[PDB]
């Protein structure tokens, strides 16, 4: 379907759009060439399978996160030090470079769409944050907060100003643009272990959640000054994303190979020793909210019934 | 020209990448060896048994190209001080697996990070992989000028950037190096790769990595202003940084992607080429230097051994010296024959130690010149030399010149002096015993007699330079001491150090000595002021010298005489390094002592601590008699 024979061995990203077709980033981590792609299948259950797919194409260089824009564009944090968007074409057959920005100085690491769905930021090895405009696309503002890499950026739901940081530099930011000194540090009082993922709850505007390098997952209700944390997985929390339910169950994935979906209390409902690498991504069916899939390493698409 | 290199820490074909980057005018490229993302689990099933190749095959390069081209990175996951007892462990393993896989591919450097105060266990794992065999590779660590945490924007409201001055704090990187390099022994295969931010620090904090064994120095793309036709360029400082640089003939690296995308990227380069070009020519001294610099040498003892031909030719050959010499005989003769006499009196002038000559032509020219008579002795106990002389004076000399096949000290003469001349001097003064000789040779001196040179004065500083420690510490042999090394004087053309204080005279002489009882053995106290942080390694050592009146010669820094290249200085290191903070006083002690058979040094730090002293009895260094 005129993309590669071949996808590349290590799937990086999984995001379902609005009405139910998946989205997969998917770079190679050895070998020959050190590339990365993406690829669209409105069959779910058909992926990974390359020549039965929606759509696909080669990036130049590996994928370490990307993000829907919309319905049609693609949003790419690239090895290469490039902030990338692609847009599906109308018949969503091909995927179009749209823009390719080198704009970062080491890899590009973590990437967030902001509420309009206009702007977007951008997080990066080289220590900083960029906000990007995605019409324009340029970098409107760029911020040296942090003092090492920066882990994980993540848009607010809602507020197009809001959003949070985390970086191995051990601080969490909450940052607001309209600020003058637009960061603001989350101390949860000691120096705790370093955060590597960052979730908002998508209800409470004033709730969010992180995962740590020791494999805990902790709430966080902003103003009060750490609430509750449970120790869930064994190692590094790669990624956390709340699924679509009323009252939500948040998805925690690892470095041990190990799905977790948790509670309000964060106490563990189910748990999936289903991958053999480790656990890169999860996104929730929005046609059936039992529904969630994961990707990993192994390059297996796992699809989890959860009660 | 530079010598240039390219980092990037994203390559998907090597092929490509290589070719893209020779083409942009680099000499080498930095990059990862495995995928920077790729972490990889050593302990834990199921991912420790994970497939597949870990990276790319080593039958993409050339084993040449492996061994000239290309320097390895580290993976920026692996963090062998984490907090973390899992990661510090697959750290360690991951660490072992590239650093195992750099020396496997024989490449020529491999890059690591210090970022945060604690590389003890990082330090440990490289230290083990030193010591797994004698494989030569080079480890370049990468610092910062500026810890990152003292640059970041202003912007975190509830966390201000301090803005009140820290001294000491600010040269923290330093400390990071400084830690880490004395935790792996001083290795030689250690040197620093250092990183130039966009606002360089105070002048201290870049004047703490003097010294210093810098091979590389990292320029960022985003440091970068740019001129008004749109080409990358530098600031004023930054410029005298590199100018600076440019001297300790670094390898220079450009990292980040390129911001002045007006222009490509070779642009960057060709301003570092232009810069290069641009510096101030290398100047009448700096031309000979050039070869010898922090090259560590035996000092010359013309007196125990006989000096080679090609060794006479080399402090011949400077004309400074002999104009000098010259000009100081020429001045003596007027004022002891008045212009009345020039033709009744003759002047009873030896030359003592006298080479192939050039003392004695100077000797002549000086009394052309004046109009004066002359009656010439040239002594020489060098039989070798003394070839040459008798050569000069049977084809040129006649009997004006009476060649002395002799030692000053055994020759019997048929008449006194008027003036004797001589050059028994050595970078530090007195270390050929220019005073011993003099000395047995003041009996043929007339009551009334000259010695050109008349005084001389040697010179004391001290000195950081973790470069020629460590060159100093490879000095040892077997079948002696092992700590010999460190107990005697080198020449060296000192080069990569930093000078913590104003040099201080140390010993002086005079002849003729009147003094009744004489005794050139000495004990000297000196006490120098030292304003910077710093590591004391050693004193470097100068001289001063009067031939006549104003006539003079010095290789004291501050005095020089332009453009005498003979003498390089010299070095006394000592055994262990001494920490010494802004403020502080140094206070080094030296004797100069002596038996009937041999003459030596001895010395040793008092403040801020004690060393041990150096060289007791002369049992490393004795100078022959
Ligand atoms: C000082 C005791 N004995 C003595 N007698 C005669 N000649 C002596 C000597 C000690 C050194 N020398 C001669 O002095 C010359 C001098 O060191 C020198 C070195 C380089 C040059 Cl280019 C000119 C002169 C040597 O020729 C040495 O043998």
């Amino acid at each position: 379907p005129n993309a590669p024979a071949c996808m590349e061995r290590q799937l990086e990203a999984a995001r379902y759009r609005s009405d139910g077709a998946l989205l997969l980033g998917a770079s190679s981590l050895s070998g020959r060439c050190w590339a990365g792609s993406l690829w669209l299948f409105k069959d779910p259950c058909a992926a990974p399978n390359e020549g039965f797919c929606s759509a696909g194409v080669q990036t130049e260089a590996g994928v370490a996160d990307l993000t829907w824009v919309g319905e049609r564009g693609i949003l790419v944090a690239s090895d290469s030090g490039a902030v990338e968007l692609w847009e599906l074409d109308e018949n969503e057959t091909l995927i179009v470079s749209k823009f390719c920005k080198y704009e970062h100085d080491d890899i590009v690491s973590t990437v967030s769409v902001l509420s309009s769905g206009t702007q977007a930021v951008s997080g990066s090895k080289d220590i900083c944050i960029k906000v990007w405009d995605l019409a324009q696309q340029v970098v409107l503002s760029s911020y040296r907060a942090h003092a090492a890499q920066v882990t994980c950026v993540a848009a607010s739901p809602h507020k197009d100003s809001v959003f949070l940081s985390c970086s191995e530099d051990n601080r969490i930011l909450l940052w607001d643009t309209r600020c003058p000194k637009p960061a603001s540090q989350i101390g949860c009082s000691a120096p705790g272990y370093l955060p590597t993922s960052l979730a908002w709850h998508p209800q409470q505007s004033e709730v969010f959640v992180f995962g740590d390098e020791n494999g805990t997952v902790s709430l966080v209700d902003t103003k009060s000054t750490c609430v509750l944390s449970s120790a869930v997985h064994s190692q590094c929390v790669t990624g956390l994303v709340f699924s679509p339910h009323s009252v939500p169950f948040l998805a925690s994935l690892s470095e041990d190979c190990s799905l977790a979906v948790l509670d309000s209390s964060l106490s563990e409902l189910f748990r999936s020793q289903a991958h053999r690498d480790f656990v890169r991504d999860a996104t929730w069916s929005p046609l059936n909210h039992s529904l969630l899939t994961t990707v990993g390493w192994d390059h297996q698409v796992v699809h989890h019934v959860v009660p | 020209r530079v010598s240039s290199g390219r980092d990037l820490n994203c390559v998907p074909e090597i092929a490509d990448t290589l070719g893209a980057v020779a083409k942009q005018g680099f000499d080498f490229l930095c990059m990862p060896v495995f995928h920077p993302r790729f972490k990889r689990e050593f302990i834990q099933e199921p991912a420790k048994n994970r497939p597949g190749p870990q990276t790319r095959s080593d039958l993409l390069l050339s084993g040449r190209d492996w061994n000239t081209l290309i320097v390895g990175k580290l993976s920026p996951w692996i963090r062998p001080d984490s907090k973390v007892e899992k990661i510090r462990r697959n750290s360690e393993a991951a660490m072992l697996q590239e650093l195992n896989f750099g020396a496997y591919l024989g490449l020529p450097a491999f890059l690591l990070p210090l970022n945060q105060e604690d590389n003890t266990n990082l330090a440990r794992v490289l230290t083990n992989h030193i010591h797994t065999g004698h494989h030569s590779s080079m480890f370049w660590m990468r610092v910062p000028l500026v810890a990152p945490e003292d640059l970041r924007d202003d912007i975190i409201e509830n966390a201000p950037t301090t803005h009140t001055e820290e001294y000491s704090g600010e040269e923290k990187t330093w400390m990071w190096w400084h830690n880490f390099r004395t935790l792996c022994d001083y290795s030689k295969r250690i040197a620093v790769a250092l990183e130039i931010g966009a606002d360089l620090p105070s002048n201290h904090v870049i004047d703490r990595w003097l010294g210093e064994p810098i091979k590389a120095a990292i320029l960022p793309t985003s440091i970068f202003l740019t001129n008004k036709k749109g080409f990358p360029v530098l600031s004023k400082m930054h410029q005298r940084l590199i100018f600076r640089l440019l001297k300790l003939e670094v390898q220079f690296i450009i990292t980040g992607t390129n911001h002045h995308s007006e222009k490509e990227f070779c642009s960057y380069l060709q301003y570092l080429e232009y810069l290069s070009q641009n510096r101030p020519p290398p100047n009448a001294y700096e031309l000979f230097a050039k070869g010898y610099e922090d090259y560590l040498q035996s000092p010359l003892q013309p007196l125990m051994d006989n000096l080679e031909s090609q060794t006479y030719e080399v402090f011949e050959k400077d004309p400074i010296k002999y104009s000098q010499y010259q000009q100081a005989i020429y001045k003596c003769l007027l004022d002891r024959v008045p212009e009345e006499e020039k033709d009744t009196n003759v002047q009873v002038l030896m030359v003592l130690g006298a080479g192939r000559g050039p003392l004695v032509n100077a000797s002549l020219r000086a009394a052309k010149q004046a109009d004066r008579r002359i009656k010439l002795y040239a002594v020489e106990k060098n039989p070798n030399a003394v070839v040459t002389l008798e050569n000069w004076q049977f084809e040129e000399w006649g009997s004006q010149v009476t060649v002395v096949s002799s030692d000053m000290r055994e020759w019997v003469a048929p008449e006194k002096a008027d003036i004797i001349v001589s050059e028994l001097l050595g970078s530090f003064a007195d270390n050929e015993l220019s005073p011993e000789c003099l000395d047995g040779a003041q009996h043929f001196l007339k009551d009334d007699g000259v010695s050109i040179p008349g005084e001389y004065t040697s010179f004391l500083a001290p000195i950081s330079s973790s470069k020629l420690y460590n060159e100093v510490r490879a000095c040892r042999e077997k079948d002696r001491d092992p700590e010999a090394q460190f107990e005697m004087p080198y020449v060296v053309r000192l080069h990569n150090f930093h000078q913590l204080s104003a040099p201080q005279p140390c010993f002086t002489f005079s002849h003729p000595n009147r003094d009744p009882m004489i005794d050139n053995n000495r004990y000297c106290t000196l006490e120098f002021p030292v304003e910077v942080n710093t590591v004391l390694h050693g004193f470097a050592g100068y001289f001063e010298t009067v031939l006549y009146q104003d006539i003079t010669l010095s290789i004291r820094p501050e005095t020089h005489s332009p453009g005498m290249f003979s003498w390089f200085p010299i070095l006394f290191p000592i055994k262990q390094p001494i920490t010494v903070r802004e403020g502080q006083t140094i206070c080094v002690r030296f004797w100069r002592c002596s038996n009937s058979k041999k003459v030596w040094y001895e010395w040793a730090v008092t403040a801020p601590v004690c060393s041990a002293i150096h060289n007791p009895t002369g049992r490393s260094y004795t100078i022959g008699l």
